[PDB]
């Protein structure tokens, strides 16, 4: 009651009561923790959200990064399971976190879920990442985020302070550097956060792993169907250039 | 101040995301199986080189890592684009259409070098046998993709000082909605591994709510202290880490923990260390 | 000039000559022989290969057939770390060395791709893999796959061919146990020498030379190896192209065996020639 | 008794009675069938043997043609079984006929064995080719000719009249021409002659069936562990010049 009321560094939160068959379990979901990369931030690099009056309500999923809906099998449950349940929206930097119900009065460690989608979808809302059972289960701490996924996330012309690639990684990074700051308001424990991820998910874990800037905000990775070194997980900057070109011609932009 | 990129991103951001959305798959180069038009850049920047490059340089000491791979790997992406292949029937692919499929899944590559793939994944006893060549193309694809990639990285992370525990997930959900003959498809451990068989309105199999919160004490014993092992359960059966000379690594199924050696191994040597030497002497 | 030299050769004694023999072989090698039929266009009129796709065949019988391991004598006549005194148990080092002397005039490319099949990558330090393996090399590329070529391909022009694998060591053999049934060592059953007095041979195996015997004249008079009409036994089928059948030569009766090393010469038959026409 | 005296085209000949477990064959060893090829005879193809007066003992075997003796592993039986067991000379175009003891009162098919040894070695004396067994257990007539090994039946310098190469081949198919002509006399049938052979062997067993002067004098082969097409058994027109004028060269020759 009192426990669903936290504030973080940017304001103050309202969560919601999750029950399981064990007992519940405190969720908080929806966090802003970038400024909408909207407009002229499309393509850009994301920018910490800055603070906010008034009580946000952290109580569903917030919306669904834009991306193609795989239309093979409609309403077929092997397919639409993967498919976004929330709207769709540009305005999707939102990040999520479960805790298990008395909130844990020694800090805990923290679970970090990067979903997978081939880089072009995925949504951290699926049911099938509902981190519940998780909390409730171990009494760990539970933290996913959305991050940007097809051209707005990874479109890149690479070299230009315009379109510079990779943003959909930083957006990942921007959430880590969240947790770093505000998961000891849930009783995490920042010296011992986990990244974990699913085929792409698991792509992104391995390049958090080989890129500086991001290993100082995890102390150990799990890699779940996926590496970074796959064939599909990275582009040369000659190819990326020749597909931004084709998008651009193929809607019209000289 | 227009130069000529600043024209064209200033553009692009007139549309409407759903146009933008509408025209993604266009841009691949051509036609293929597991292949996504944008993906993250080797540029210089966040990826200070390719990740291949990194991981064969970099030191690794005071890392914890835990990998893993499913059973079938290839076989969900078949149906999004192999010829023949469908959810709806038992996809018994004729050999034409299975050296067709070959293409689709190794794209960008020479014709010596899916000679060589042909080498490798068919039975020149049984060069025709439909059923085989669907398992053949679903190892091709799943290995060229997934396992051979994770194996790689994980012996070298091994090798290089990090501390590394390795899985095969291969039960298939008794809920599972695929057909068959995929096995236990990508992507389908996730359940567990959220313990979702814990939610009483999936009907999963009582069985396979034990399977979940025993998955999820591994993972949550990882996070706590980079080792799935209980440290006051001697006696239960031990995961030991993987490493490049033994290779070992566990099943995650409902039989108690069962280590196995090698990670594909055989098929690993050609993705991993003779195609790239194929693909450059040509 | 070219009858000049070879006038000088002929007033060279015999026995000079077998001196420097082996010193004209092109690179180091082992299973190859200096002076060996030449494609002149007289005696050959093109290269085997060539002649065997594009033959005279169809009613035509022929039996063929390998010793269970064919590779194991010649690996000590050139492989490193190899004796019949010793287990042969050999480096990684060494195996490699020994694949480039083993498949000689081969490019770097191609014998990485020897490595690569014969290699076990879960155990590719052990030695008595590497052994074997090496004999697999050597025994492929020169015997089995060669010979499996010719089969097919005369069966699929209308020879009626019969294949066997032979596998029976000898209790008499005085090479090490290693080198399980070498090269040359069907030989003395198919002439029957267990049957001299003189020789210790089993009792058991002057039964199995008899059957050999049986085997062998049986085609001479008939063009089929089976014995007519007699059922008692199991039937040796004629080797197709498709079925690939061929039987084993054991004190065992007849196993009836399909696939007469299909992956292996998949490699050397097929995609190894386009390798090197392509590198 | 009496069947131990037999005539040829070339004359006449005089054999032994051989002992077998089962009972005797009759056998004729050390038949010459050419003109011994040597001295201006070197390397040039076989010239068939002028007839003889008188009769020509052919109770043991005759010489070997000239090889490399192996020295490996001294007094080994393995590897000395394969050593020659006669005295070596050039003068080696002989063949042998072992043929059932009563001779067949009708014609009988025709076995016809090549030594191996990988063109460098071998004879048809080795106790490992006696016919006696065969012949008795089977009641066919077995044949077996030595022919020419080494650079003294396969230098070639292709072009010259003076080393065609291949000569130690025509050795071969002159031996089947003998048979063909005189086969009959020891009870064997000329439209019945299956060609065996291993190693070298079976790879010359390999190339009579794909020369066509041979064909005319065999009609089954069997092949033990050899072929034509393997990749040890063949060189070419300029591989064989370059191996023969080495030799001369590393032997004082221009
Ligand atoms: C298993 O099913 C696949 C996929 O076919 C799809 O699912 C089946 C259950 C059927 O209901 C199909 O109608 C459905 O699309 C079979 O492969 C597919 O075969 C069809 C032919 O029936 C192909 O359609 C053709 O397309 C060409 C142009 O390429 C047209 O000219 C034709 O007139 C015709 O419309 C279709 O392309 C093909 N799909 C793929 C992905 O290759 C498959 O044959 C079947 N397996 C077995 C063993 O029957
Ligand atoms: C048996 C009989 O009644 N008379 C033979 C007579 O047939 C035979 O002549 C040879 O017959 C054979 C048939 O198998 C070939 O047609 C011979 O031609 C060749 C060959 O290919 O064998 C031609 C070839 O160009 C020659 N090679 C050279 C010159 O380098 C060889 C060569 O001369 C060899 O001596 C053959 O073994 O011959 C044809 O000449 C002769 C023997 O040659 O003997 C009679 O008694
Ligand atoms: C197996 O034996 C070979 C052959 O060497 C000979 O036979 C042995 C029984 C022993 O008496 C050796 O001294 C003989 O020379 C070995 O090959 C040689 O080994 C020696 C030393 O071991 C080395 O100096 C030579 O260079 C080797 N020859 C090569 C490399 O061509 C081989 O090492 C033995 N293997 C094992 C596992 O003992
Ligand atoms: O105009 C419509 C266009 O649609 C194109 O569609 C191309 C093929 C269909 C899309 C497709 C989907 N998939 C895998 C699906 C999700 C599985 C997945 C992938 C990656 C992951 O990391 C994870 C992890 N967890 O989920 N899962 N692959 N391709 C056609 O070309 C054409 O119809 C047309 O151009
Ligand atoms: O793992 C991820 C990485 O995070 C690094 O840390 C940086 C964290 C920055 C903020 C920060 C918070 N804190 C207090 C920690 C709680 C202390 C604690 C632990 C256990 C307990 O029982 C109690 C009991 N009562 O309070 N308290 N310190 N710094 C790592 O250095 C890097 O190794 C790693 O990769
Ligand atoms: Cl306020
Ligand atoms: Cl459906
Ligand atoms: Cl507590
Ligand atoms: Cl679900
Ligand atoms: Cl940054
Ligand atoms: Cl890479
Ligand atoms: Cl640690
Ligand atoms: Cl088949
Ligand atoms: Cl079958
Ligand atoms: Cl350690
Ligand atoms: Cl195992
Ligand atoms: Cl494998
Ligand atoms: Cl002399
Ligand atoms: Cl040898
Ligand atoms: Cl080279
Ligand atoms: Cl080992
Ligand atoms: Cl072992
Ligand atoms: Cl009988
Ligand atoms: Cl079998
Ligand atoms: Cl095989
Ligand atoms: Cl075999
Ligand atoms: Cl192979
Ligand atoms: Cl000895
Ligand atoms: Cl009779
Ligand atoms: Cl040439
Ligand atoms: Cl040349
Ligand atoms: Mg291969
Ligand atoms: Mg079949
Ligand atoms: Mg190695
Ligand atoms: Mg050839
Ligand atoms: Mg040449």
């Amino acid at each position: 009651d009192a426990e669903l009321l936290v504030t973080v560094r940017g304001g103050r939160l309202r969560g919601i009561r999750l029950k399981t068959p064990g007992g519940p379990v405190s969720a908080f979901l929806g966090i802003p923790f970038a400024e909408p990369p909207m407009g002229p931030r499309r393509f850009l690099p994301p920018e910490p959200k800055q603070p906010w009056s008034g009580v946000v309500d952290a109580t569903t999923f917030q919306s669904v990064c834009y991306q193609y809906v795989d239309t093979l099998y409609p309403g077929f449950e092997g397919t639409e399971m993967w498919n976004p349940n929330r709207e769709l929206s540009e305005d999707c930097l939102y990040l999520n976190v479960w805790t298990p119900y008395p909130r844990p009065t020694s800090p805990t460690p923290v679970l970090v879920w990067i979903y997978g989608g081939g880089f072009y979808s995925g949504a951290s809302s699926l049911d099938v990442y509902d981190g519940r059972f998780l909390v409730q289960a171990e009494r760990t701490v539970l933290v996913s985020m959305n991050y940007r996924v097809g051209a707005f996330g990874f479109l890149a012309l690479p070299g230009s302070r315009e379109a510079p690639g990779n943003v959909g990684l930083l957006d990942q990074r921007l959430a880590l550097q969240w947790v770093q700051e505000n998961v000891a308001a849930f009783g995490g424990d920042p010296t011992s956060v986990t990244l974990f991820g699913e085929s792409a998910g698991a792509a992104s874990v391995g390049m958090h792993l080989l890129s500086p800037p991001s290993r100082g905000l995890f102390h150990r990775a799990v890699l779940q169907s996926g590496a970074p070194n796959g064939p599909w997980a990275t582009v040369g900057m000659g190819e990326a250039r020749r597909r931004a070109t084709q998008l651009a011609h193929l809607v019209g932009c000289p | 101040t227009g130069g000529n990129d600043t024209e064209l991103v200033a553009c692009l951001r007139t549309r409407p995301a759903q146009v933008l959305v509408n025209h993604e798959w266009h841009v691949l180069p051509q036609e293929s199986v597991f292949r996504f038009s944008f993906v993250p850049v080797v540029d210089g920047d966040f990826l200070s080189d390719t990740p291949e490059a990194l991981i064969n340089a970099g030191d690794f000491h005071g890392l914890q890592v835990l990998v893993g791979v499913v059973k079938d790997e290839g076989s969900y992406f078949l149906v999004y684009g192999a010829p023949g292949f469908s959810k709806d029937n038992e996809s018994l692919i004729s050999r034409a259409e299975f050296l067709a499929g070959v293409r689709v899944g190794v794209p960008q590559v020479s014709d010596l070098a899916a000679e060589a793939v042909v080498l490798h994944y068919t039975d020149w006893l049984h060069p025709e046998d439909p059923a085989r060549l669907r398992e053949a193309l679903s190892d091709v694809v799943g290995d060229h993709n997934v396992v051979c990639p994770v194996a790689q990285l994980a012996g070298r992370l091994a090798a290089q000082g990090a501390r590394v525990y390795a899985y095969v997930f291969e039960h298939r959900a008794s809920t599972l909605s695929w057909p068959l003959w995929m096995g236990v498809p990508h992507g389908y451990e996730i359940e567990f591994i959220f313990g979702i068989p814990l939610d009483p309105s999936r009907n999963y199999t009582a069985e396979e709510k034990i399977f979940a919160q025993r998955l999820m004490r591994y993972w949550a014993n990882f996070a706590r202290t980079g080792d799935p092992n209980e440290p006051r359960d001697p006696k239960a059966p031990q995961w030991p880490p993987y490493t490049a000379g033994a290779q070992q690594y566990v099943s995650l199924d409902l039989r108690p923990l069962e280590v196995r050696r090698g990670l594909r191994a055989q098929a690993c040597a050609f993705w991993n260390r003779f195609l790239p030497k194929l693909l450059s002497a040509t």
